């Protein structure tokens, strides 16, 4: 009993005789007998073995013991041929041929991401690129728009995201306080997009480098993937007794690893290709491999010419009145090619699961999702300028409110986010094969001042600097003064802004204020890119360290403080536009 | 075996369209049809609610010198319309950085495919011819089969002009190497992995085997060799000595062993 | 998931919605000339001929590329629609495009009524076309 | 790319500089 | 080339005729323009027989242009030169009107 | 290519080997016929 070669049909038992049983070698059965001119009876070997001899007491067993010794007169099943078994029984030519051969996971093709076309450069740099461009067109406008026109907030953005994609500047600055902005920010964007192209082309290249499996010197090399074999069967012993030099360094990596490469059942180790995701590679003879294949949800897959050739047979007992016909009606039905419809029929039309070197749209797709969900804002935007044109058909007030909430409730966010410790969250442990589980073993929640622990081996008590005594302690603490400077420059623009307020006449306070709402915001720059820099630096010494894993995220804390840098800009501007009114209605 | 022997595929040959090759041809008619969606919406935008430059040939124009990475001398002087002007920006930067990023990787990465890699391949095309021996049991074997696919292969070279079936094999082997990968020869699978591994490496082996057959060391029935010779053909076989000696004189006493960088010619 | 068809079904999703914009235009415009400023109308209607016909000959283009036979077999009958109506008053006076020969025109008044539903009926079913086809598109 | 982050701050501020010096010699002068 | 040579001489001979001028002066263009293919599309030819060379280990090839690929080379500079020097005596021609 | 002496312990040693690395460097010196056995350390010398 083995699939495809003898199974029980559906409707036995209510059946009864050879009508019971269906499959390869039930058909091979009706097919020698209808040559040689039997009336056979089939019957399952009583252990269920194949044939061995054992050692002990030299006794055969199985459906080779079964003719050997008595009740048997023929043995149309898998009986590989061998020397062992060809020295008491008679085998024919082969039926089937045969070998080793390589079970892998079927590869299951992955749907890029949508916005994947931003994975060159980590989400840090696109993120500061954006505080970058707010931090020069604000600039641009202060530098330009206080020495000897055309440099407004509005114009000032637009000749940055020009300058940025590289198209060029309809404007350009007429100042040497104006031609160093623009000067950095050119420098800047050659930099960037020289290294968005070139990490891209660092993407494209080692994944066109990736070769898969496809031959025993392939998979010989790797040690990502582990081999597999049966723990008691020819397959083992093949690898043992070999003298080729593919198949030494196949068993020299067999004969040491210890997580267990070696199963016990046919069952089992294909079930270690299923749920291993690509990371085993079971050696199993070919035409189980097959088999298994053309079955049940198609995840398993056949790589690789055989490594060695064998073959099938059918069996006389030594000497039977059977041996010369059968062994002439096989060499017959293979070249009328009846055994090579019956593999057809019981492996593929039988079967259960069927029969670019380019970028594509589902690599570039957030572009066109950009593009689209841009000119849809855009003509948004249309409908409102066409109403409110209309209405404007049909100052001093409206920018002070602003810009004093948005300079207090900059001091608010920051100054939540410059003592509340949710900075950054670690979260090292450990990983466990065979289920995939991520343990964890180490988190935290620390922040700027205080480190807290939250389940490092369930410690649930904080820490503070203390200078006291893996990760280290003095990595935050090199981007600890630009924050505290981003409170400084702050806190003094926001005084002179409000005497500035309830003495309106002191114009020189306002816009001398103004300049430190910019300084807060670009001091938080450099706050936030030596902060994000000092993390990235340490976990590059990660030490290589397999089986382990690291993981950090940012906090609530760190966006009070990043979004405070749209604040202090948005208020530094409108402070200047004070300055702009007031000196004009002086 | 029988066996499929096809020319070993070369480079190339650089076609007049061969330079659209690193973004696929859904994407180059999603950049022509994005254009002119671009410049449709920056026409609208453009003439509602005025500020005048940009008609229509204007905006075809400024979206046309925006994709080439050479901005043109008027830009939108309204909020409504550098939006649309700047997320073009955006677009051009991503798709040419993506054009350059991945003509890098085939210039380096040289990675040969081949035309057909079975027989059920071979049997759907018709550009490359097939090809057996005049008279022999790989011709024999395609007329007596009756199963899916050798009877498709079978019809084809029994009508097919100007007569695939060649007399000899040397005569086969050699319409390989002449007709620039458009014969296909049907070889036993010992013959084609002999003549794999000789100068001038110019053929190559596609597939698996398409029937099975075996070798015998023949004697008279009964001669008293013919017991001993068998049990030492399975002895030989399991120790490994019948592997060892096909190695030794198809794959280590053979000429073909197992990045050169030409400078792109004027043909791509 | 998103091929060269769901583009064209997006772009026309976001061409179609200032077509259905251009109607409520014109629907108001038309209705003011009979509650009131004849020729200011007549001209103003007369810059926004020419975005119409054209816009939609690129959708007729769009589909024909993106192989959508079905899609493109619904406003083709609209292009006829849309190309018998160029050539009716061809004795224009150098005049862009059309609802501007007699400029009075005043005697019929429901051969442009009756179009100006027309164009809300077709355009409006088109907006809750494209919007269902494009994500019939992506998820299959 | 860190360092061209330093050189734009850095370039800001020196931008600053100069307008602060420019305003100074042009008004007194 | 020849074409444009010829309604340039009778042009010439003829100083009246200005618009056997000009359209000659077109042609001298489209000589250059049609040469531009002529050698792309025979240096592209070239390119492509010398792939196939099959990978011919321990052999080698080698090609070299000569003179006349140079003197058809020099022949687009002058087809050019002479072509905006013809549409150039066309300038001022219908100038001196 | 590779080159031994054709005379003396170093080409006896490849022989003799049953090690992974230098069973791949007597395969390939068993076999390529522009000659890579010298017999003199001064000639071999000047083939490199």
């Amino acid at each position: 009993l083995e699939s495809p070669y003898v199974m029980m049909k559906k409707n036995h038992e209510m059946l009864e005789g050879n009508e019971r049983y269906e499959g390869y070698c039930v058909d091979l059965a009706a097919e020698i007998a209808k040559h040689c001119g039997f009336k056979y009876k089939l019957t399952i070997v009583g252990d269920g073995k194949y044939g061995a001899r054992d050692a002990d007491t030299k006794i055969w067993n199985g459906m080779v013991g079964e003719l050997v010794y008595g009740k048997a007169d023929i043995a149309i099943a898998p009986l590989t041929i061998t020397l062992v078994r060809e020295e008491v029984i008679d085998f024919s030519k082969p039926f089937m041929s045969l070998g080793i051969s390589i079970m892998i996971k079927k590869p299951q093709k992955s749907k890029p991401g949508v916005f994947s076309f931003l994975d060159p450069l980590a989400y840090e740099i696109w993120m500061c690129i954006v505080f970058a461009y707010i931090g020069v067109s604000v600039v641009l406008f202060l530098v330009s728009r206080f020495s000897p026109n055309e440099f407004g907030i509005f114009n000032s953005l637009w000749f940055s995201l020009g300058a940025f994609m590289q198209q060029g500047c309809d404007i350009s600055p007429r100042s040497l306080s104006g031609r160093i902005v623009g000067g950095v920010w050119w420098f800047f964007t050659l930099i960037i997009i020289s290294s968005y192209t070139a990490n891209l082309a660092a993407f494209l290249t080692v994944e066109r480098m990736v070769s898969p499996i496809e031959s025993a010197e392939d998979l010989s090399k790797q040690t990502e993937i582990a081999y597999g074999t049966l723990d008691s069967g020819s397959t083992k012993e093949f690898f043992r007794r070999s003298k080729i030099a593919v198949f030494d360094k196949m068993w020299t990596y067999m004969r040491s690893a210890e997580p267990s490469v070696f199963v016990r059942t046919t069952a089992e180790g294909v079930a270690r290709v299923r749920k291993s995701k690509g990371k085993y590679a079971y050696l199993l003879e070919s035409t189980m491999n097959e088999y298994i294949e053309q079955r049940k949800p198609c995840d398993t897959m056949k790589v690789g010419g055989n490594l060695d050739s064998k073959g099938y047979g059918i069996a006389t007992p030594k000497g039977s009145s059977l041996g010369t016909p059968v062994n002439l009606a096989v060499l017959k039905l293979s070249e009328q090619g009846v055994l090579d419809k019956l593999k057809n029929k019981w492996w593929y039309d039988k079967g259960e699961c069927g029969a670019t070197s380019a970028l594509s749209l589902s690599n570039v797709a957030g572009v066109f999702y950009i593009l689209v969900g841009g000119l849809g804002l855009a003509m948004l935007v249309a409908l409102i300028e066409f109403c409110y044109k209309s209405r404007a058909e049909a100052g001093r007030k409206a920018l002070t409110l602003l810009s004093s909430v948005f300079a207090v409730c900059g001091l608010g966010l920051l100054g939540i986010a410059v003592s509340t410790d949710y900075w950054l969250y670690l979260e090292e442990g450990i990983i466990l094969p065979q289920n995939q589980s991520t343990e964890v073993k180490m988190s935290l929640h620390s922040g700027l001042w205080r480190v807290c622990f939250l389940a490092g081996e369930e410690r649930g008590r904080c820490f503070t600097i203390e200078y006291v005594m893996v990760n280290v302690l003095k990595m935050i603490r090199s981007a600890t003064p630009f924050p505290l400077v981003s409170l400084f420059f702050m806190f003094i623009g926001f005084i002179l802004s409000n005497i500035g307020h309830i003495r309106p006449h002191r114009t020189i306070l306002a816009f001398v204020s103004g300049i430190f709402f910019i300084l807060s915001g670009l001091s938080l720059v450099v706050g936030l890119v030596l902060y994000i820099s000092s993390i990235n630096d340490e976990m590059l010494n990660r030490t290589k360290d397999a089986e382990t894993y690291f993981n950090y995220k940012y906090g609530w804390s760190f966006a009070f403080a990043a979004i405070s840098f749209l604040l202090t800009e948005s208020a530094g501007v409108m402070s200047v536009y004070l300055f702009m009114k007031r000196y004009t209605a002086e | 075996g029988i066996s499929i022997m096809i020319k070993k595929p070369q480079k190339s040959k650089p076609g007049v369209f061969s330079f659209l090759d690193p973004l696929a041809y859904e994407i180059w008619m999603c950049i022509v049809f994005a254009y002119i969606g671009v410049s449709v919406v920056l026409f609208l935008v453009s003439r509602f609610s005025p500020y005048n430059e940009f008609g229509i040939f204007n905006s075809l124009w400024f979206s046309l010198g925006a994709f080439m990475q050479q901005g043109c001398d008027i830009s939108p002087r309204s909020l409504s319309g550098r939006i649309v002007g700047g997320v073009w920006w955006f677009f051009t930067l991503i798709i040419i950085s993506s054009y350059t990023a991945n003509l890098a990787a085939f210039l380096t990465v040289e990675r040969m495919v081949s035309p057909i890699e079975s027989a059920e391949d071979l049997s759907k095309q018709t550009e490359i011819a097939y090809g057996t021996l005049d008279s022999g049991s790989t011709k024999e074997f395609f007329r007596r089969s009756k199963i899916a696919v050798f009877d498709k292969m079978w019809t084809y070279m029994r009508s097919a002009e100007p007569s695939v079936f060649v007399r000899t094999t040397a005569e086969g082997v050699a319409r390989v190497r002449k007709s620039k990968g458009k014969y296909a020869y049907l070889l036993e699978s010992t013959m084609n992995e002999y003549i794999e591994q000789r100068k001038p490496c110019d053929t190559m082996k596609v597939g698996g085997n398409l029937d099975s057959k075996g070798y015998g060391i023949a004697t008279p029935k009964g001669s008293s060799l013919g017991t001993p010779v068998n049990l030492a053909v399975l002895k030989l076989s399991e120790q490994g000595v019948l592997d060892k000696l096909k190695n030794k004189w198809w794959y280590d006493k053979g000429e073909c062993g197992a990045e050169k960088t030409s400078a792109l010619s004027l043909s791509n | 998931a998103f091929t060269f068809a769901a583009f064209c079904y997006m772009l026309t999703l976001v061409l179609c919605a200032s077509l259905i914009f251009f109607v409520i235009w014109h629907i108001i415009a038309f209705d003011e000339l009979r509650t009131d400023n004849i020729e200011r109308i007549c001209c103003l209607l007369r810059k926004l001929v020419v975005p119409e016909y054209s816009i939609h000959g690129l959708f007729c283009l769009m589909f024909l590329c993106a192989a959508e036979w079905v899609t493109l077999g619904l406003n083709i009958p609209l292009l006829f629609y849309h190309l018998w109506r160029y050539f009716h008053r061809p004795a224009d006076g150098s005049e862009v495009m059309y609802d501007a020969v007699s400029i009075m025109n005043a005697d019929i008044l429901n051969y442009c009524q009756k179009e100006s539903w027309c164009k809300l009926a077709f355009y409006l079913l088109s907006f809750f076309y494209y919007l269902y086809s494009m994500v019939y598109t992506l998820v299959s």
